[PDB]
């Protein structure tokens, strides 16, 4: 089927979370935990562990599919997830499986067109909606969403509008808030009674 | 008598010189940083008007 | 009740009109069906980012931080929608939510706001992240219509010198903890340790109240002098003496 | 070698296409000839500045202290030509040469370059005032692909624990050598000696090399261990026991 | 002839300064000497005995050609020097001459045009580019290059462009380098095989 990527997919409602999101990390899981269905944000400056953290959340948590969305970053953190994920695995029925058979990558490096760094957002979390509605528990990694923030204030420039902070255009948080509202647990659009969600894990880079 | 008198100096020239090099290193740099960065602040404000 | 939901998914330039079908709604049941109503508009910051968006599509001379030149004179317009009007039994009391960005009290919108209501309740951080509950910081907080609400006949006669009093303390018990952290914990005068003690007490006792809790304005009161009692009765000087002789020997 | 000089004295607007035509001959002589490359781009600062005072001459939207938006997807396209590819056996080694306005590292071309590339190696000024060579500050330096690079059958099983060992104790003895300052020589403890010691032996015997001594990194990690000796195998808490067991008594 | 004065001079070729620039002061040139086509820069300020710097290279010192320049000076400030300057004598040969026989001066004041304040570094440099390419010794002296800078903003501000770091134009580092790098020994274009050299003392308002 063909979905347009700014229209949400619609759902019968949207419930509370009521279960955890597992990292494998002790602090995130001790003293900060994020649930089956929540909205994150990891700011740092370079060289904190944004990237570390989205991958190991990727690796080891209890989730049913991963969406990776590498928007505006590095090239070499792309060839990190397709070398390291086809050797790691997870036991289901005494068969192991590797855990790159549930995951799906959206990359956008940093040399490649600005315009793109939207359109990237936009596929991963259609994607994320796509799947849920299936009945998994989805997570969505968004690495640097400043990159997507900064792809909108040069097409802003290039269109003489008048600056709200900084820069940046007058409707930047509008349209964060309706990406970040996209997350959460539902029971599904369907006959069958189901029940996904979708999680957003979403760095940030001062 | 002057040797008590003499323990107290002392031990009060201590608290004295410990308290100079706090307020020396510890205080005075710090608002002298709070404050470049505030010369900064404004200065990117000015930039964006 | 009656509810209007502008949801963060649902279309930005709504929030312009939103709250003004709320508050006129307010004011038909207000003052034509006499009935008295209270009015909560919740992120009052909302409504100014979809000002400053609509503002910067039209090209025009911006304000401070992009925000609309006539951005004073628009939430007045909202603002100023409350009250009791002569010959008729309603009225309309109005509860604004702010989130002031970077807990700057001096960006526009919480400027701007501050000059038309009157008062603001101050939910401060620092209270928060000591686990008090309602984290409300009484030292910025303000209310220009108590004076005339409170007192002999409405509550009781020693409602303004108890909170004269315990804002005074409170205030300076603040500027001592400041330089008791910075210099010298035994450097304390012997009093310049009671405002700390009663700082601890006052945010853990007066202060912190519980989520279900109804407290009547006695209680509150009663509540107030036993924290007054910490300090002889020689340091209340924000109290009258004929006061201080029916209230502090308890 | 091959060589392209744009001096102090030639023209500004040249600065933009230098670092193109030299990684443009980098990638034919990699990715074509099958060669390693070493690329060295020299004052990435000028190259900013010329590209700040183009953007300026039409009026684009500027960033932080006036550079242009678009600063970090224009430092991208050139960083990031650097690297290897499947089926070919050349390689691109990038090492541009910045020079950080009043030593800050949070200005925008060493904040910009830092969000790109792949580490970084951070030359100091308060080392190069002790006449110490070379003057590299360990701790705000960083090498990203050092983890995959490093252990068993790369350099030495022991190479990656050696490393945090040593960056935790020379973050304690900086912060001991400050506490100092402030409660004087003779308030340490017999630990605190320990570090200050270290702290002494690492900057003179470790980073202190000479302008042409060529290290074996098996050297480097004894001269590491020699180091790590001066503490009794207790307060190593981040190696584990099986190769303190191995590595530590010899 | 005639030269524009922001290009600079051709030369045969930009030799390496290997000689010392005596000034005659035990300091200076024992604990910190300069060269002959060196770059050197002083504190201006008030009450620091900033003129024996330049009586020093004017009266005792191996340079042939001195060029002075107040690049917007105070009124009473360019009175002083105006007078000074022709009283200045040298030594040649047994017999004393005046130092104006070998000087040449640039003379700003605070309300003379912002375009003559700012293009008076340009002319000195120029006439010692000039007659370095004679084969002499030049060395100029351009007091206080602040106020140099100041008229450079100011110029900026007019045309209406964008600042920089404390309100200086974006240019400013640019300008300041393309300045110092004219200055040093050369080989001189032309048949009669001579070589010359040109010392730049700048000084500086912090």
């Amino acid at each position: 089927q063909v979905w347009p990527v700014r229209q949400v997919r619609p759902v019968t409602e949207k419930l509370p979370a009521n279960h955890p999101l597992l990292t494998g990390q002790r602090v995130l899981d001790a003293l900060f935990p994020c649930v089956q269905g929540g909205t994150t944000a990891i700011p740092g400056a370079f060289g904190c562990g944004k990237t570390v953290i989205s991958q190991s959340l990727s690796k080891y948590s209890n989730s049913d599919v991963i969406i990776y969305v590498g928007c505006g970053e590095r090239g070499n953190e792309m060839s990190e997830v397709l070398r390291d994920f086809p050797e790691l695995t997870m036991e289901v029925d005494g068969k192991v499986e590797s855990i790159m058979k549930r995951t799906a990558l959206v990359a956008n490096t940093s040399n490649m067109p600005v315009a793109a760094r939207e359109a990237s957002i936009y596929t991963g979390i259609t994607l994320s909606e796509y799947f849920r509605d299936m009945g998994y528990h989805v997570s969505m990694m968004a690495d640097s969403t400043s990159r997507w923030a900064e792809a909108l204030r040069e097409i802003s420039g290039r269109l003489a509008e008048m600056p709200a902070d900084s820069g940046y255009p007058a409707y930047l948080g509008a349209r964060l808030a309706s990406f970040y509202e996209r997350a959460g647990r539902v029971k599904c659009l369907g006959n069958p009674e189901r029940e996904g969600s979708v999680s957003i894990v979403g760095a940030v880079s001062p | 008598s002057l040797q008590t008198s003499f323990v107290t100096l002392d031990e009060a020239i201590k608290i004295t010189n410990r308290r100079v090099n706090a307020i020396e290193h510890v205080i005075i740099p710090r608002i002298e940083r709070t404050l470049a960065y505030i010369i900064t602040e404004l200065d990117e404000r000015e930039r964006e008007e | 009740v009656c509810l209007f939901l502008n949801l963060a998914n649902d279309p930005t330039i709504e929030r312009i009109i939103t709250p003004r079908l709320a508050l006129t709604t307010a004011e038909f049941l207000a003052y034509q069906c006499e009935k008295h109503v209270l009015v909560i508009l919740t992120d009052m910051s909302s409504y100014a980012e979809a000002l400053r968006e609509v503002s910067a599509a039209r090209e025009e001379v911006p304000g401070r931080r992009g925000f609309p030149g006539y951005m004073y004179t628009d939430l007045a317009t909202i603002y100023e929608r409350a009250g009791r009007v002569e010959g008729r039994n309603g009225s309309i009391t109005q509860i604004p939510i702010l989130t002031m960005p970077n807990d700057d009290i001096t960006h526009p919108i919480p400027d701007l706001t501050g000059y038309i209501t009157e008062g603001q309740i101050y939910v401060d951080r620092q209270l928060h992240n000591r686990q008090i509950y309602p984290p409300i910081n009484v030292l910025p907080s303000l209310s220009r219509l108590m004076k005339s609400a409170i007192g002999e006949g409405m509550t009781r006669k020693d409602h303004a010198d108890v909170s004269n009093q315990l804002y005074a303390c409170y205030a300076i018990g603040k500027d001592v903890q400041a330089m008791k952290a910075v210099v010298g914990e035994e450097a304390l005068t012997s009093d310049d340790l009671l405002y700390l003690e009663f700082l601890q007490k006052f945010e853990r006792n007066f202060i912190a109240q519980g989520p279900y809790e109804n407290r009547t304005v006695f209680e509150t009161l009663d509540i107030g002098w036993q924290l007054l009692r910490i300090f002889p009765k020689e340091m209340l000087k924000r109290i009258p003496q004929s006061t201080l002789s029916e209230f502090y020997p308890r």
